[PDB]
């Protein structure tokens, strides 16, 4: 013990990674983050990438089954490797952008529908949910005149009585 | 009696069925998804794929 | 360990039989629901020609009746039916001896021990059990497999557990493609007496091993009983070749039914 | 611009397409493979020549 630091034991571990045309066997940890739903989010299934939105899920994954495809053969489940629970993914939304607008020698006041979009995921005064998509500009109305500028889904908008755009 | 109404309606899917399942053919390249390639070869070489 | 010699070795000869409308098992691990699927890969032909043989597990004396080494090809579907769990392993390679890689799968009253190894194989593998009369159960008490085993490659042991020493049907699929050996599993109670039960059962993947092996013969393990001094368990065997089969997921998603095209015009039109 | 006119009549014209990006990624993978005995190694009381 009291012999100088040059002539003092000294513990040597070395650490060789032998490195062969052969499958891996020792890696390193996973950064596995945190799990999000609800969200448009961009995620990675033990290396199955993909872009969607992870909700909860009622289907019924066997023990060993992992994802979950369909006709189109696209990933519609996926089993979250850490906690054994079903997720099911979505396509992150989005659709046509339309613009009613009546003529332009009239008005320049114009609506915007995006068609099957729900009114949750447009940044967006006046909103509504029609079946065709979420209108942005167009003030409901209860009365029902005749067709004049079609939306769809049985939603026609028009301009008319101060004047705005009305979708009945 | 409703196939005149049905066929018609088959068709229409059939199309589209196609038409997705043509997302998942290589028509030459090294994979079918844009992705992939991507995130495998650079723009020099991914291009042509 | 040391190899256990038997002057007198003999093989009873092979039988035939049709597969009717087994061997399906589940290609991926992608979940699919009240959907008919067509997948392209190695699966068993329906109604295919089985060869079959019995595994005696008890001498009454003195004649040691081998297994037969049998080809591996791109595949085997390997069937059992027996009361107890005579079969007990298998061995997997090319020379069957220590100049190549040899694999071994065995499920002991322990736990499941599976190596890849250049292993010197016994000429009769041996794997005997003597009844405790004390303890009124039985306990493995001989394993002499082979005789050496040098520059392992593959080692991997699953957890204990204690095996118990109408018949029982255990289904497995062997299928060695990209250096990987997966193996599928199915078990059932069957109250045949004899013959390749008729029915359909998918088979649920069990492990994947990527061994990184050549496979091309392979030898069946059976358990020995010995006793102071009729039932043999049977199995069977098929290849399985490249297939196209629909599959139909039901709600469950548990393959209820599978088509195989290129079985007869009908398949094809389905 | 996308009729390429200053004049518009009326009704309905699809102008563009709305998309939603993702707000970030999120990965999961099999927590726990194994874990390799390095201790066994450097904590080990005795050392060899
Ligand atoms: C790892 O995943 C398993 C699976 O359920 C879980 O039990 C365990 O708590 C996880 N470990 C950590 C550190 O999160
Ligand atoms: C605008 O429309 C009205 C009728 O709706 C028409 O009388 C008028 O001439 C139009 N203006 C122009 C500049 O064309
Ligand atoms: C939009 O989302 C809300 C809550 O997620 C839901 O209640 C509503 O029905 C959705 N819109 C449509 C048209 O379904
Ligand atoms: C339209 O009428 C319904 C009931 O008839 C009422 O709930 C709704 O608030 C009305 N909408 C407007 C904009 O007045
Ligand atoms: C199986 O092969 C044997 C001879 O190799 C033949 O006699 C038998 O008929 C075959 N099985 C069937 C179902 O044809
Ligand atoms: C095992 O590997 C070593 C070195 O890799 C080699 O020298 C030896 O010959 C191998 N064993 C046999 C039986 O060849
Ligand atoms: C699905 O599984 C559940 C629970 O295991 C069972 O109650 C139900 O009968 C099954 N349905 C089918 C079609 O297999």
């Amino acid at each position: 013990p009291t012999y100088g630091v040059g002539y003092q034991p000294y513990r040597v571990v070395v650490l060789s990674f032998e490195l062969l045309h052969a499958p891996a066997t020792v890696c390193g940890p996973k950064k596995s983050t945190n799990l999000v739903k609800n969200k448009c989010v961009n995620f990675n299934f033990n290396g199955l990438t993909g872009t969607g939105v992870l909700t909860e899920s009622n289907k019924k994954f066997l023990p060993f089954q992992q994802f979950g495809r369909d006709i189109a053969d696209t990933t519609d489940a996926v089993r979250d490797p850490q906690t054994l629970e079903i997720l099911d993914i979505t396509p992150c939304s989005f659709g046509g952008v339309s613009v009613i607008t009546p003529g332009t020698n009239t008005s320049n006041q114009v609506a915007v529908l995006y068609q099957g979009v729900n009114c949750t995921e447009v940044p967006v005064s006046n909103v509504f949910q029609t079946r065709a998509g979420c209108l942005i500009g167009a003030e409901h109305v209860n009365n029902s005149y005749e067709c004049d500028i079609p939306i769809g889904a049985g939603i026609c908008a028009s301009y008319q009585t101060s004047q705005s755009i009305i979708a009945y | 009696a409703l196939g005149k109404l049905q066929d018609v309606v088959n068709q229409n899917a059939q199309a589209l069925n196609t038409l997705v399942k043509q997302l998942s053919s290589n028509f030459g390249a090294i994979s079918s998804v844009l992705n992939d390639i991507l995130s495998r070869l650079d723009p020099p070489e991914a291009e042509v794929q | 360990s040391q190899c256990v010699n038997f002057t007198t070795r003999t093989q009873l000869p092979p039988a035939y039989t049709n597969s009717f409308t087994r061997g399906v098992y589940y290609p991926d691990k992608v979940f699919r629901s009240s959907v008919l699927h067509s997948t392209q890969d190695l699966f068993l032909p329906f109604f295919s020609n089985v060869t079959w043989f019995h595994a005696i597990h008890v001498s009454g004396g003195t004649k040691r009746f081998a297994n037969p080494v049998l080809p591996f090809n791109d595949g085997v579907y390997f069937a059992s039916t027996e009361k107890s769990n005579i079969i007990r392993g298998w061995i997997f390679g090319t020379t069957l001896d220590s100049k190549t890689q040899s694999l071994l799968i065995v499920n002991n009253a322990t736990n499941v021990v599976i190596k890849v190894c250049e292993f010197q194989f016994c000429n009769d593998p041996f794997l005997g059990v003597y009844y405790h009369k004390n303890n009124k159960s039985w306990m493995e008490s001989e394993f002499r497999v082979y005789s050496s085993a040098n520059n392992c490659t593959f080692e991997y042991v699953s957890q204990p557990f204690l095996m118990d020493l109408f018949k029982n049907l255990r289904e497995f699929v062997f299928k060695n493609i990209d250096g990987y050996f997966k193996i599928y599993s199915k078990h059932t109670p069957i109250n045949l007496v004899r013959g390749l039960p008729q029915g359909f059962s998918a088979l649920e993947p069990l492990v994947d091993l990527p061994i990184g092996i050549n496979i091309t013969r392979f030898q069946t393990l059976h358990i020995s009983y010995l006793t102071p001094g009729a039932g043999a368990a049977a199995y069977y065997v098929g290849y399985l070749q490249p297939r196209t089969f629909l599959l139909k997921y039901n709600e469950n998603g548990t393959i209820t039914d599978a088509v195989d095209c290129a079985l007869d015009p009908l398949s094809e039109t389905k | 611009c996308t009729l390429k006119s200053f004049t518009v009549e009326k009704g309905i014209y699809q102008t563009s397409n709305f998309r939603v990006q993702p707000t970030e990624s999120i990965v999961r993978f099999p927590n726990i493979t194994n874990l390799c005995p390095f201790g066994e190694v450097f904590n080990a009381t005795r050392f060899a020549s």
